């Protein structure tokens, strides 16, 4: 078999056991539900999934070795409610019946797993993401947590890596047919939830080979996906990340048709716990169809227009068709229908392992074959002799487009993009 | 990083004149190179400009036939030969570098970030 005893998946605005035992699933008002298998669990107290597992076909009393998985997106601290934050812990899931049994918690920037036997014994595991990255990989991001039991380890893998291990040979029995509860439950901020995506739970110790693999699966998509994992939409407004120059952001030169690269202002107050860069910067940025168009969904292989908002207008990236270098700087200008510019975008995702990054390809035709070049950041010259001094610009580079076709692929790439959409998962 | 500007004035109508530039502040390699020039009552106009090399250089349509421009690496320099002179082409002319190497077919202001100061010339009887 697969192995699974529960599934939570999404069916006509609920939620759903397809594990195929026909477990009975109830999902009140306060939780959000999309067709993308999203769901979020709020503060208010009608937010909650109560799970009736069957009690009538197998052996539901007891499980020596079990895992269990899903996808979460945990928002990012208050950036003054912080001691609440680090404080106060949290339940997400509880699964207990005559005081025994498994529950999943959260403090602050720590996700727990706790254990539970019949005589009262507790024993925890769990997995911490630093809050003082320029660049957290994350917080406020969907990832991917697998949790394995035997009766000696309970460990936890993070996005196919194990991450924790814990010695669990003093745990003994652990009650697992209890009502499972989805419910925010703790000392929790009005302001508080989390997203939740793919549930189950399996009746064996699954392998990091099994975990990596279902990773891999579970987070493939024909679609692109933006900074945070969600679809990237067409006719959204973005800020651009460059994966290679993490800490760096474009805005447009003053009395300029060109792209400068300036450095992200980072947290300045005086809490000694957290830094992070902030990601609401740089000029605005709009993704535009070139024409089977249905849903606003920007696909692999999609030809597209890079549009921005410059004052009160929507203007456009362009290139110039024939440079002589290697690389040369884009040209952002309003929208035109010109001759001396390529103004279509193609764009790809030449990774073959699991990123929220993508590339964008400037092609002559989109029925063509020739490639001018790839969009990313160089350093190009800027002034005197005496003194040798070079300037980070928005460019076009002819360079990136053998470095792509090395294997395995180079994340550190510039010519690496993400987009970043304001979501109430981030504030600044 | 300043440009600087010579090339004479008073001439008379049918006259040429050479005009240049010397690139005092920053190297003049890898940039496009344009000339401007705004007679009085009008803003400034694009005239010929330049490729970071020499791939091919672009003229203004009325001056098409009579200007020619060039430029040395190695002077640091750029020059801009003016024949047949007419009495409308009188006015302060000035220099500029691009920000890309590329020399586009029609000339825009934007792309050019050093100017300064301007040498005058002047077409009459």
């Amino acid at each position: 078999l697969n192995n699974i005893i529960l599934n939570l998946r999404y069916k006509d605005n609920n939620l759903i056991d397809l594990s195929g035992y026909g477990a009975k699933v109830e999902v009140y008002d306060g939780v959000e539900l999309n067709d993308k298998n999203q769901f979020k669990l709020t503060s208010s107290a009608n937010s909650k999934i109560r799970v009736t597992q069957n009690q009538n076909i197998i052996f539901n009393s007891v499980f020596l070795d079990f895992s269990v998985s899903f996808w979460i997106r945990i928002p990012k601290y208050k950036n003054d409610g912080i001691q609440n934050y680090i404080h106060n812990e949290y339940t997400i899931i509880n699964c207990m019946k005559n005081n025994s049994g498994w529950k999943i918690s959260i403090r602050g920037n720590r996700i727990i797993w706790t254990l539970i036997d019949i005589n009262g014994k507790t024993k925890s595991v769990f997995f911490e993401y630093n809050i003082r990255e320029d660049i957290s990989e994350y917080i406020n991001r969907w990832f991917f947590v697998t949790i394995t039991n035997n009766l000696n380890n309970a460990k936890i893998y993070i996005n196919g890596k194990l991450e924790s291990n814990t010695d669990i040979k003093d745990i003994r029995e652990v009650i697992a047919n209890g009502e499972i509860i989805f419910k925010l439950d703790g000392d929790i901020d009005r302001t508080q939830f989390i997203w939740m995506k793919y549930f189950s739970i399996f009746n064996t110790e699954l392998s990091q080979s099994n975990i990596e693999e279902r990773y891999k699966i579970q987070s493939y998509s024909e679609y692109l996906k933006d900074f945070w994992g969600n679809p990237l939409m067409y006719n959204k407004e973005y800020y651009m990340f460059n994966a290679g120059n993490k800490n760096s952001y474009i805005k447009l030169k003053k009395d300029s048709p060109v792209g400068e690269i300036l450095t992200r202002s980072k947290y300045n107050q005086n809490s000694k716990y957290i830094n992070y860069r902030d990601l609401y910067i740089g000029e605005k940025f709009i993704i535009r169809r070139k024409s089977s168009i249905n849903d606003d969904i920007v696909r692999k292989e999609d030809y597209i227009y890079l549009d921005f908002f410059n004052l009160n207008q929507e203007w456009r990236v362009y290139t110039y068709k024939y440079f002589k270098k290697e690389e040369e700087k884009l040209f952002l200008a309003p929208i035109s229908d010109s001759d001396e510019f390529y103004n279509t975008i193609q764009i790809k995702e030449y990774d073959e392992q699991p990123t929220y990054s993508c590339q964008l390809l400037f092609k002559k035709d989109e029925e063509s074959t020739d490639e001018i070049g790839l969009i990313g950041i160089h350093r190009f010259y800027e002034s005197g002799i005496v003194f040798e001094e070079y300037k980070d610009y928005f460019c076009i580079s002819k360079w990136y487009l053998k470095e792509v076709k090395r294997k395995p692929y180079n994340l550190k790439l510039g010519c690496n993009w993400q987009f970043i959409p304001k979501d109430e998962g981030w504030t600044e | 990083v300043q440009l600087a500007e010579s090339g004479g004035g008073l001439v008379q109508p049918g006259g040429s004149l050479r005009l240049s530039c010397e690139a005092s502040g920053f190297h003049l390699e890898h940039f496009a190179v344009g000339w401007f020039r705004q007679a009085p009552g009008k803003e400034r106009e694009g005239v010929s400009c330049i490729s970071a090399s020499g791939d091919s250089t672009t003229y203004a349509d009325s001056v098409k036939g009579r200007s020619t421009i060039s430029k040395d690496n190695a002077k640091n320099a750029v020059y801009l030969q003016m024949d047949s002179l007419r009495p409308e082409d009188t006015g302060d002319y000035y220099c500029a570098a691009s920000h890309f190497s590329v020399c586009g077919k029609n000339i825009r202001k934007i792309e050019y970030r050093y100017w300064g100061q301007g040498t005058p010339v002047t077409v009459s009887s």
